RNA sequence: GAUGUCGGCUCAUCACAUCCUGGGGCUGAAGUAGGUCCCAAGGGUAUGGCUGUUCGCCAUUUAAAGUGGUACGCGAGCUGG
RNA sequence: AGCCAGGAUGUUGGCUUAGAAGCAGCCAUCAUUUAAAGAAAGCGUAAUAGCUCACUGGUCGAGUCGGCCUGCGCGGAAGAU
């Protein structure tokens, strides 16, 4: 399960998640798993999508992970009243925008990639599309 | 699936076998095992015959080449040749023993001299004895 | 040998461009050499089949902009964030 | 009909043949002693394939086939028992005077026309049990 | 029968039709590849 | 539309009869009429019978089909006829002909008594055989069905009314 | 410048995510008996031992002893544990 | 698309197992006759058989297949007077 092993501050402003995304071409690999929603990717959809994808292939090939959960996420528990102090963080976001290519893969036939990067985007909360490495 | 550059090949490699062969023997060969197949193209081999399965519409253009221009008229059902590259004969006689223990299929018409022969007619090849006969 | 028709853009900035592709065009550059840039607007189906061939960015390709025939390379394309569709391409005198 | 594989001089006990053709309709007795007569001429130690062709009249014809291909590869190589993962595991060595001799010997029931055809249909059963050419 | 959102072709036998406004999964081979989406 | 395009050849001894959309098609076997959907446009001439879409019906060419498919069974039907053979299949299970209807043993405490439709006949080679003749596809489709779910054939033995070229797929009952 | 609280009693009324009865598909459905889902709200849907209890556990029934909404229904209707 | 016909040989591939013969598993997956036929996609047998597919010849005679960019709809969709 990914995280920062170390950061500067605990706790984060929540923000916003306006705009396109940086990181939209298939950099490593053959083929890419692209975002085509917006949304917070939490590490135990990451994880639960990686295992999928890593099954599919019989962990034959290569895959990178372009994203990071690197935003943590408060949450104040029950029978709590408002204020108080800021939340205790409970999990860790990667905030992701329409074109970030969300995992890479090669070393497989694509035939192959298509379908373990279907039973991966099954578990993720944003739709997303299939991506293969161009010429420029 | 058979691409353009494969059937020229079929054609290219029948048209030549048609140039060379004496005797040329067309029949039916639908409702016939395997079994009783591959024992025809071992008694086939022995006696010199080429034997062959092509689809009517590559024989039409092997064919077109001359002399066999006139087996084109039993180019419509199943059709399996038998070119006897080897001695005049051998075919027209395997063939008719083979129809007639095994009472499937017909024979359409058998060619030789550049000249048709009806289904009936055919004891005309199959009467005809060795090269190795006039001695 | 590709053939690129193209016409010169009438019109440039965010509002002109969006409006392009709106139409099923988008706009394009030819720089390089002695010569003053050139804006052109290219059809996309036609520009988009073409670059699905890795030759299109090998290769000399040859833009008809008026009549004029002009000898370039593809430089720099900006596609879509995640459609398969192109916003704009570089070309370079070749 | 059914199709068995018995020894050269040895054909009667339960295990290998007794309930296995003896259920259809076929006589212990008669097909047992009939069978080792014809190959007698077989040497000892070599599996031979029988096939048996039953009618109406509980009555029986066979026809004797020569040694399987995975059956010689193992006396020419000097093995009883093949290899557990062919390919993957080497547990003998056939030269390829070895690989015609066989070849010799099948070709009653192969279907090749040539000596190089034969050879190479022996070739196949070699790799798929283990056994490396040289 | 089984009813789900999500209805699909569980072998070659099986055949998608619409009956009455209902996506269904039909199958000449197994009787527990009878769909209906709901 | 291939199916509508096809035409239906009426043979010598056939007559038929077109009043706009009603089709009465008279033969050796019966006399049969049906109303085609306003979406057809059938046209008569020569020893044949030739289907097309009326212009601004939008499944015209999907109705010409089904209409093309009606005129040919019903020509067939008016000359050859049609007939479904049924078999019975278990223990008891029998059956007879009294005129125009069918008595049915089939395991009940009541003997099953099914009057057939005008039109359709049956007769009982066997004590276990039902043959049904008939001019209409449809009728006879129909009695066929209507005695066969008296009893469906049951998975475990095959037992039940099955039709002549029914396959029944028979399965194991649960281990233990 | 007052909208009486839990539980019971009495009297209910609606929803359906159905406890029983009715219809049906699949079953790892032989039958009997079940499992699961679909349709269905017409009616029907225990009495007791303990505890203020609602609930729960227990005894013995029943075709069954449904789940919820109604100011956690109901004190200008009763009770007052 | 449908329909007619074939779907063979070495061979029951080797190992394992009471048996595993395409069809419990494990490993290999060539070669021959070929129009084509996987050392076998599923059902079946105690294991065989038997049924069918991948593939191919015939028949038929003009279209057929499913991805992309998009408009509008369909299911997913149960609540209490
Ligand atoms: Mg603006
Ligand atoms: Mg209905
Ligand atoms: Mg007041
Ligand atoms: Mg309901
Ligand atoms: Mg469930
Ligand atoms: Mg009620
Ligand atoms: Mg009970
Ligand atoms: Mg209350
Ligand atoms: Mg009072
Ligand atoms: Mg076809
Ligand atoms: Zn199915």
């Amino acid at each position: 399960m990914l995280q920062p092993k170390r950061t500067k501050f605990r706790k984060m402003h929540k923000g916003r998640n306006r705009g396109l995304a940086q990181g939209t071409d298939v950099s490593f690999g053959s083929f890419g798993l692209k975002a085509v929603g917006r949304g917070r990717l939490t590490a135990r959809q990451i994880e639960a999508a990686r295992r999928a994808m890593t099954r599919a292939v019989k962990r034959q090939g290569k895959i990178w992970i372009r994203v990071f959960p690197d935003k943590p996420i408060t949450e104040k528990p029950l029978a709590v009243r408002m204020g108080k102090g800021k939340g205790n963080v409970e999990y860790w976001v990667a905030l992701i925008q329409p074109g970030k290519v969300l995992y890479e893969m090669d070393g497989v036939p694509e035939e192959l990639a298509r379908e373990a990067f279907k039973l991966a985007a099954a578990k993720l909360p944003i739709k997303t599309t299939f991506v293969t490495k161009t010429v420029m | 699936a058979l691409n353009l550059q494969d059937k020229q090949a079929i054609v290219a490699e029948v048209s030549e076998v048609a140039k060379g062969a004496l005797s040329a023997v067309v029949a039916d060969s639908r409702g016939v095992t395997v079994d009783k197949m591959t024992e025809l193209r071992k008694a086939g081999r022995e006696a010199g015959v080429y034997m062959r399965v092509v689809r009517n519409t590559l024989l039409r253009r092997a064919v077109e080449g001359t002399p066999f221009e006139c087996l084109k008229d039993a180019f419509v059902g199943p059709t399996l040749i038998a070119y006897v590259t080897e001695h005049p004969g051998a075919a027209a006689r395997l063939f008719k023993e083979f129809a007639k223990a095994n009472a499937k299929f017909e024979v359409k018409a058998a060619a030789f001299e550049g000249e048709l022969i009806p289904a009936s007619q055919i004891d005309r090849l199959a009467t005809l004895p060795t090269y190795e006969e006039a001695i | 040998m590709f053939t690129i028709n193209a016409e010169v853009r009438k019109e440039q900035g965010k509002g002109a461009s969006r409006r392009l592709r709106a139409a099923n065009k988008f706009p394009a550059i030819i720089y390089g050499g002695k010569e003053a840039p050139l804006a052109i607007e290219l059809d996309h189906d036609k520009v988009m089949n073409m670059q699905a061939k890795a030759e299109f960015y090998s290769e000399v390709l040859t833009i008809v902009v008026d009549g004029k025939e002009i000898k370039v390379k593809a430089q720099d394309v900006q596609r879509h964030p995640y459609k398969p569709k192109l916003q704009h391409i570089d070309f370079v005198r070749a | 009909y059914v199709k068995l594989q018995v020894a050269a001089g040895m054909a009667n006990p339960s295990p290998p043949v007794g309930p296995a053709l003896g259920q259809q309709g076929v006589n212990i007795m008669e097909f047992c002693k009939a069978f080792n007569a014809k190959t007698d001429s077989i040497e000892k130690g070599l599996p031979i394939p029988v096939v048996i062709t039953v009618y109406a009249d509980r009555s029986f014809t066979f026809v004797t086939k020569t040694p399987p291909a995975a059956v010689l590869l193992k006396k020419a190589a000097g093995i009883k028992s093949g290899s557990g993962k062919p390919n993957k595991d080497k547990v003998g060595k056939i030269s390829r005077a070895q690989l015609q001799e066989i070849a010799q010997t099948k070709a009653a029931d192969m279907t090749g026309a040539d000596i190089e055809a034969m050879t190479r249909s022996i070739e196949g059963t070699a790799r798929s049990m283990g056994l490396v050419v040289e | 029968m089984k009813v789900r959102a999500s209805v699909k072709k569980l072998c070659r036998n099986c055949k998608i039709v619409k009956r009455d406004g209902v996506i269904r999964v039909i199958c000449s081979a197994e009787p527990k590849h009878k769909q209906r989406q709901g | 539309s291939r199916v509508a395009k096809a035409p239906v050849v009426v043979p010598a001894g056939v007559d038929v009869k077109i009043n706009g959309q009603v089709i009465t098609i008279k033969g050796k076997n019966g006399e049969l009429t049906r109303t085609l959907n306003d979406a057809v446009e059938v046209k008569h001439a020569d020893n044949t019978l030739t289907f097309g879409p009326r212009d601004g019906y939008a499944d015209g060419w999907a109705q010409a089909g089904t209409a093309r498919a009606l005129l040919n069974s019903m020509v067939i039907g008016v000359t050859e006829g049609f007939t479904k053979k049924l078999q019975l299949v278990g223990v008891g299970y029998r059956a007879a002909v009294k005129g125009n209807v069918i008595n049915l043993s089939l395991g009940f405490s009541h003997p099953v008594d099914h009057q057939l439709p005008a039109g359709i006949t049956a007769e009982c080679p066997t004590q276990t055989e039902i043959v049904l003749k008939g001019a209409d596809k449809q009728v006879i489709g129909q009695v066929a069905a209507d005695l066969r779910a008296y009893r469906r054939p049951e998975p475990y033995k095959g037992k039940g009314v099955r039709y002549a070229d029914e396959v029944v797929r028979t399965k194991e009952a649960k281990k233990k």
